[PDB]
């Protein structure tokens, strides 16, 4: 995975060179902002369940004909509902994955490779994934720097949607 | 490539120079800056494909004729490669706002862009008018104050539009 | 049999040493299925070599090798394999091939499979007979096979641009996406949907460009922000 | 330059992506430590003559042959010691320059690349430079965090010539 | 472009070789199918905006949200119904286009090739474009092979979007 | 490369145009006379070897200073180059008479080749009359009535003559 | 080889597709000519016992020292004489394999690889075979396409000799 | 070309060397086999007008045909035998070219690269140029080593040839 | 790449001719002087460190600039390039001087270089200097008695000052 630690030995193996304090401070500056992201995967795990029901209840305020239109992509049936709340919480799990390793590695594996043949194959809209992960977080409850770093992993989830 | 640290580092060697307290005393303002930096190229990265994709519906609004049939933005291949130019461009403004100077903008991806745009037959006039379009989106998202502490980064939005206008000058 | 004709070499960075132990940001991130990577560092690979051969601009959806790649995740072919795939690809072929002619085609090639420049136009005149009497899967097997490849890249390296910046400075030769286009001068006039080949800058009635002098009060706007605290 | 903040624009650009907070936090790492890095540079360069004379003169008296052998690579001149102390102040001001910078950018570029073939040539021993850079290791007088930030680049160089 | 004419060249042209038996009987079939193929481009070309204002009606049929869901994707403006009714004039132009050289060439030119990526970009869905082909599939009211014919580049696209 | 129906449909999308039914009735002329088309580059295919060496047999005849000693036709290296020359240029007009038009052979064959000459010291103006003895006798076989129908090939024989008379004044 | 159905499929299979358009009317292009090839070689292959042993002795008249001159290349020897219509032989069989498939794919393959190292070491002239390729092509009998489909490989076989 | 002088640079440049004592070896060697060389490549150019007609009348008398056979290719006319004895004497002239070189340098680029598509092309048989070779090893009159070194060269065209 | 040897073929192939009398014996000549010509590429690559590292350092005590802060072999990167650069037109000099001719010498060493020079900053009329002096300290070592039997190869020594004069003014 893309970590700041891999990334640093990475750069580190290329050079052939020892961990200088090029890299020293690099995995230093993982180590101060990890407190502020260590809160935010431990607050948006214990609230998941409250977010996962919203942002699948989000997407069917905006987009209704979801709940009504028949076929096996829309979740009209209860079989297409479960399934449109498990992809939510799929979602919410990379995110927490993602900070409390630092950087976009997890959801770059488990996630994004691969998402666009999906998609098109099971006719998936990804613009039903941007609005519930655009519920998460507006609805996440978190604030200061714990805030920003939750929303810096929303936002690159939106950018590979989008 | 420089950053604004190494630009007085290699200006101090060519005279064979140690650094003043002066020069020191001006080095530790740039770190002061430090967090503030780091929000704006966070608030770029962000939204970086609202910022592509808002200010070129913008451009061939009041531009038609790049996407009519015999435009250069016309049969899709090449609307896909307009995108990525500008998602280019806006790639190395953020490269250069972290490094705090355009030098890894000018080589890596001004350099030799507008001879490749006379080449290929792509308005190069056209092309300022996209980067200019995603300078004041980035602008506005820069002086918007979601998320932030309270304080002062006024003179790093004047930078970082420096930067769009470096990159605009270079392709016409 | 009709050898290749002799050219003559020129100067350039990389004939001769940089003595560089410790490189540093400049360096060009070897790419090599030589480190063992997993799952998520074999598609940097994948994406570096499509960088490399097409452009950034021909990494859409439809160009993609689905089944080059799958071959290269279970070590059936190596790297010189996924880059001799490339070249020989349908895309390569469509969008490249077919709007050049043989010795600006050459000089593609050479560019972004060797990671040099030509040396003069001659070289550019000894390896384009190359294509036009053995096809291209002759020629791009016959520029693989030079010593020059097989001693930088090896057969599991992705190729790159080499020794483009000179250890002291910040300006170097310019990357090779934006000196050499996917067609040129020729091919440009009505053979690829073009109009009139230049354009003025976009005149307005509202400036939009104005340069700033020295009372205005945007230049001390700094701390109008905020006023500091304190007493 | 091994700077922290070029080489976290180099990673990005590897893969041809946006800045994320991978990068970010090495950058970040890089200006919590910029306040110790500082103060070195500062104090270093105003106790640079001090430094330099003090350590041309520990040279002298472990290597008390440079002084006496007839040639044109010993400080047996008026000249020899116009050069030797030119090289004590080499390496000084490229460590001065690591401090500034963050990382070591200057002494690779500058000083370390070449080294080896340029101590062949004019038959310069490198057993004199380290025992230069192991008099202003001992002698500069700082402690702390502004030491531990002196040392580093002091013990990059010796590695080097070793 | 992918023509059963230039196919034939660029196999010949692979080897460095003339051109046998081999192409000339690729050439005869396009030849021999022609006929109906050329038929079928007429007779779509002719009956072009039935069949442009019938598909962009049958798709606010399936998908009335289209015409009531504020924003710029959506054709609930008088200039999003003026996009929508180009676009089906592009794919319709696309298969006559394909029908009058034989075989998959302009519309894999001009249309499919990043068309992923400007779906995406801009929001619309590809299940949009696949009712307006099932339109022109089932009302274009050709028989014989010259409904085979026309079918088969319709089909194509349909293949491609899903 | 483009057919003759592809350079139609590549002119059309220019405009944005569907094709009229007076270019799809011209279309459906050339495919009314594709027999005979084919039959032309079964004669030319097929004797190919033969038109190359007697017309490089009667250049040196009539120009002897190609192969005397400094001429550019006097090695066993610089003579087979010419050889071959003869049959690159004879099967890019193959392609072009399949096609319909004229674009595999301009793209492929003559671009950039009258340069090419004056850089190697090729005299370009006798590659022209190399050229020209390939013309006439591939024109006098596509004029032989064996094995074929007998019918008007007259335009079809006009249009080959116009693709060696386009390669021979493309490269002096 | 090279049949025109393995060089649609090898064409379909380098772009990873499936078997569009192009590539049935190539298919179907095979299947026109095949009455006119599957008859010349049939008429072919009863026809051979005159055909090989009339060109034998047409290439014995036009060079008359391959009958009288000592030396294993030429066929003044019983042993020379049957190795020299078991070569004529070879051609013949050759021909029928490329009408059977349809174009240049079994001669190809089987005899015109490699074969100028072959006549350059045995010291054996291409000339012969020539003379011995125009008596077929004089007298197999043959009219119509019947003719002008077989005439077209035995001019294939010239053309590599030569 | 092949000096042996230049196949030795050729080593010495491809490791980026300076020349050492394996090179001047080689080329010591190449002198001390000079006065040998010379003599014969003196000794054939003031024989050759015998040695020219002499073996083109050779290969009349052991392959008459060539004097009665029509045919551009053949020496039946003036004009064949006036290009049959000039092709003679441009192997002689670079078998004395190699002479005073050394190996079988100028023979390379310029009668050998390419020889198999010209005796293709204007379909002259190797055998004709082997029995004309033949002749000017039995007949060169020389002995002793300087023969060695004419008949080295001789049969390198031989084995080009055969 | 040519030698002496084979200079003289490709003017004689060039007229077709057989070689004369007086040029078989002017290729003698070079025969009989060619222990004298081994003996002199011998005296030099022996000598080939020290005469690139004695010629260096009288140019840095004659052009003290160029070892100062902001000259251009200040650092020891640049100070490594320039004793790498005399050590390859020293290389290649040598290679010219067994071969006879400058054929290698201005192919693979030259082609180019003043022109590189010029975009690097690099003062070309210096590296003339610093030529020059690898020049007189290799000809005066050529001179050199000890080891060799005594005799005159003043001719082969005038030879050898124009390699080093030839890649003296092919630079600047
Ligand atoms: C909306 C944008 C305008 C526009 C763009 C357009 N550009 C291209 C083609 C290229 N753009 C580049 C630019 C870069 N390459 C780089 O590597 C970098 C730095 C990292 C930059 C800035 C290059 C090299 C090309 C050509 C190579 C290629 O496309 O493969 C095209 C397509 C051209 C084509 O037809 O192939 C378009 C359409 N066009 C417009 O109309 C807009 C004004
Ligand atoms: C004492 C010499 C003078 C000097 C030299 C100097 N040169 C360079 C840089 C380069 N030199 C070359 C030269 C060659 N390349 C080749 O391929 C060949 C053989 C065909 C030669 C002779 C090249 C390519 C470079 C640039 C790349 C590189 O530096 O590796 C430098 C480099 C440092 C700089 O910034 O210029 C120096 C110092 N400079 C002097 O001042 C002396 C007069
Ligand atoms: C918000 C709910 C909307 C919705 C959901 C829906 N999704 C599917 C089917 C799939 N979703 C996935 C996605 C992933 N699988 C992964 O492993 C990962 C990474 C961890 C992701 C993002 C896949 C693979 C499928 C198909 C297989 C499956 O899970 O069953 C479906 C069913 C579609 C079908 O044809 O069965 C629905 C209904 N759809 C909606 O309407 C909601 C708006
Ligand atoms: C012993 C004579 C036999 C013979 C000779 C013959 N040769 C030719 C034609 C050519 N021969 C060459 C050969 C060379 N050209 C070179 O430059 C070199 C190296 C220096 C060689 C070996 C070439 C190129 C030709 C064609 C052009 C020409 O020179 O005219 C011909 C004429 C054939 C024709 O079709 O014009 C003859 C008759 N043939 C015999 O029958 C003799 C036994
Ligand atoms: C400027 C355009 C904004 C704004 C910026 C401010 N940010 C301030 C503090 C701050 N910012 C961050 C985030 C940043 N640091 C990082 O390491 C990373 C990456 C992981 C990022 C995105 C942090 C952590 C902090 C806290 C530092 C602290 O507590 O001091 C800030 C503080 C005032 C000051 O430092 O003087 C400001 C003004 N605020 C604005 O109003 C505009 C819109
Ligand atoms: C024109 C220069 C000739 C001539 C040509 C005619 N050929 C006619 C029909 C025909 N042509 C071919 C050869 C070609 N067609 C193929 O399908 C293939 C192989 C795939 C080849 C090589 C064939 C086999 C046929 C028979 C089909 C038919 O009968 O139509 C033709 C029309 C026939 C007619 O007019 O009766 C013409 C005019 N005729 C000439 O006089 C000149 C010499
Ligand atoms: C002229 C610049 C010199 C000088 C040269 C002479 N050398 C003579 C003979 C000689 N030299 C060598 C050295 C060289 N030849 C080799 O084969 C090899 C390596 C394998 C080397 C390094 C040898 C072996 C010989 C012996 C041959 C002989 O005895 O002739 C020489 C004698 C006359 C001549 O060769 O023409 C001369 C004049 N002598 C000088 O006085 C200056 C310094
Ligand atoms: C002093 C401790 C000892 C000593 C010094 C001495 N050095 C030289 C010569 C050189 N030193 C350098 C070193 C550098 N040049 C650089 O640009 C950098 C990085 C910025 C370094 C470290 C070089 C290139 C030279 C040669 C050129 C020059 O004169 O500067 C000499 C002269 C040797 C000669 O042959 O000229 C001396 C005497 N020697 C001692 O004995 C002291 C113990
Ligand atoms: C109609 C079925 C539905 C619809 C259409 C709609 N489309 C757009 C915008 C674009 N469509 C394209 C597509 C192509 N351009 C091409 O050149 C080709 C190949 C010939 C294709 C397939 C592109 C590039 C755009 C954007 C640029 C443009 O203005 O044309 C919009 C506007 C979206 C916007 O953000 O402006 C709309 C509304 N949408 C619907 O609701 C209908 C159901
Ligand atoms: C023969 C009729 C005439 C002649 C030929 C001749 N040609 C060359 C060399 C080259 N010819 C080409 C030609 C092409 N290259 C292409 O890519 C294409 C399609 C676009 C063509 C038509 C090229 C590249 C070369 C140079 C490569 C090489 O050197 O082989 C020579 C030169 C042979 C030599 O050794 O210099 C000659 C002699 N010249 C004549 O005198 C005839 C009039
Ligand atoms: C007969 C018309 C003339 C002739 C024939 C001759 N040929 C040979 C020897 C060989 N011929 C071949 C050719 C092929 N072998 C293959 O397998 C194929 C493809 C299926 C071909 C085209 C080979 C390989 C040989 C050598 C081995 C063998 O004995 O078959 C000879 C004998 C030469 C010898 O030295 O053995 C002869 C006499 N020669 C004439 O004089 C006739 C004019």
């Amino acid at each position: 995975m893309k970590t700041p630690i891999t990334e640093a030995i990475a750069t580190a193996d290329n050079q052939g060179r020892f961990l200088s304090n090029t890299e020293l401070q690099a995995v230093n500056g993982r180590y101060q902002r990890a407190t502020a992201s260590l809160t935010a995967a431990k607050a948006l795990t214990g609230s998941a369940q409250r977010l996962i029901t919203g942002a699948a209840q989000a997407v069917y305020n905006k987009f209704p004909y979801t709940t009504q239109m028949p076929g096996p992509a829309y979740a009209s049936s209860a079989i297409g509902k479960a399934k449109c709340a498990r992809d939510i919480g799929y979602y919410l799990r990379m995110v927490t994955y993602c900070l409390v390793v630092g950087g976009t590695g997890p959801m770059d594996e488990y996630l994004v490779a691969g998402l666009e043949e999906i998609n098109r194959s099971f006719d998936l809209s990804p613009s039903w994934y941007i609005e519930a992960l655009q519920y998460i977080k507006n609805s996440h409850g978190l604030s200061g720097q714990v805030a920003n770093e939750a929303n810096a992993y929303i936002d690159y989830a939106i950018n590979t949607l989008s | 490539m420089l950053d604004a640290f190494a630009k007085v580092v290699a200006q101090a060697d060519a005279r064979g120079e140690f650094l003043s307290n002066t020069q020191i005393d001006a080095l530790s303002k740039m770190v002061k800056e430090g967090n503030q930096r780091l929000d704006i190229v966070n608030k770029v990265t962000s939204n970086a494909s609202a910022i592509v994709t808002n200010s070129a519906r913008a451009l061939f609004a009041e531009q038609p004729q790049l996407i009519q049939p015999g435009g250069n933005a016309y049969t899709s291949r090449r609307m896909a490669a307009c995108l990525r130019d500008m998602e280019i461009v806006l790639r190395y403004v953020s490269y250069a706002m972290i490094a705090g100077d355009s030098s890894v903008l000018d080589d890596r991806c001004l350099n030799g862009l507008r001879e490749t745009y006379q080449a290929l037959g792509t308005p190069g006039s056209s092309v300022a008018v996209a980067i200019q379009k995603m300078k004041d989106a980035s602008v506005a998202l820069a002086n918007d104050t979601t998320g932030t502490p309270i304080g002062d980064c006024s003179s790093l939005v004047a930078e970082l539009a420096g930067y769009f206008d470096r990159a605009a000058v270079s392709v016409v | 049999s009709i050898p290749i004709l002799k050219y003559s070499l020129s100067t350039q960075n990389q004939r001769v040493e940089s003595f560089e132990v410790n490189p540093g940001d400049e360096q060009y991130r070897i790419y090599s299925t030589d480190s063992l990577p997993s799952s998520s560092e074999v598609d940097q690979i994948i994406w570096a070599a499509y960088r490399q051969i097409f452009s950034e601009h021909q990494i859409l959806k439809s160009t993609k090798q689905p089944f080059l790649e799958s071959q290269l995740r279970f070590n059936q072919i190596s790297i010189k394999d996924f880059i001799k795939g490339l070249v020989l690809s349908a895309p390569f072929r469509d969008l490249n091939y077919n709007v050049n002619n043989n010795y600006r085609f050459v000089e593609i090639c050479v560019q972004r499979v060797l990671g040099r420049d030509i040396y003069n136009e001659r070289e550019k005149i000894a390896w384009s007979i190359i294509i036009a009497t053995q096809g291209l899967e002759g020629f791009i097997d016959t520029l693989l096979n030079t010593q020059e490849y097989l001693s930088n890249f090896g057969d599991s390296i992705v190729p790159f641009q080499r020794r483009r910046i000179i250890p002291q400075r910040s300006k170097g030769e310019m990357p090779f996406n934006l000196k050499t286009p996917r067609y040129g001068i020729e091919f440009r006039s009505k053979l690829a949907a073009t109009q009139f080949s230049w354009a003025s800058p976009i005149r307005r009635f509202r400036p939009q460009e104005q340069q700033p002098k020295a009372g205005d009060p945007a230049l001390f706007l700094n701390m109008v922000q905020e006023m500091g605290p304190g007493l």
